[PDB]
Order: structure tokens, then C-alpha cells, then sequence
């Protein structure tokens, strides 16, 4: 009961972008000693996947 | 950009943005900050064309 519509947007969703930030790099609220970054790969290299 | 409603209730009151956040006006020095001969400056750089 899976229509080709529910096939392109299983696609669209689980194959996102990226996503990127800092932890602390804007105005200091806290005395932190260095900052440190994330990252998040939303994006599926091999077939398998 | 601070009295966009987020919230209706059904007391008919609204929850806004300023409920929830700051709406600062860009600039958001120290993440760069600037100096000149010790004391705070901002510089502006004069590129040739």
C-alpha cells in the first residue's frame, strides 16, 4: 500500500542536507576556556544505505 | 520582529517572541572584535578596486 508519491518523499526527507554550528563562538555569557564545533551528515553515500 | 504571536490561547491572550527570545539588531560584535592602539575600535577596510 505504498504509493510512488510515499517513494519520493521517504527520498526527499531521509536524504537531507548538512548541519553546522559552534558552541560558544558569539559573545561570552560564561568564562569557557575554548569552542568547539558540530557537525551532521544527512546525506547517504553508499547504495546500501 | 518582537511582537510576531506565536501562541493563540483560548484566554485569547497571545504569546509573542519577546516571550521567547531577543531581537538584536545584527552587528553581534565579540565574535569579532576590533582594536587600535589598545582601545575598542571598529575598523573599516578600504578596498581598491
Amino acid at each position: 500500500g505504498i504509493t510512488a508519491t510515499d517513494v519520493i518523499s521517504a527520498v526527499n526527507d531521509q536524504n537531507a542536507q548538512y548541519a553546522t554550528g559552534k558552541i560558544g563562538e558569539e559573545p561570552v555569557t560564561q568564562k569557557s576556556p575554548y569552542v568547539y564545533s558540530i557537525t551532521m551528515q544527512g546525506r547517504l553515500q553508499n547504495p546500501s544505505e | 520582529f518582537e511582537n510576531i504571536i506565536l501562541r493563540t490561547n483560548n484566554d485569547g491572550s497571545f504569546l509573542r517572541l519577546k516571550d521567547v527570545a531577543d531581537v538584536e539588531i545584527g552587528s553581534q560584535q565579540y565574535s569579532s572584535q576590533g582594536r587600535l592602539n589598545g582601545n575598542d575600535a571598529v575598523p573599516i577596510m578600504i578596498n581598491l578596486q
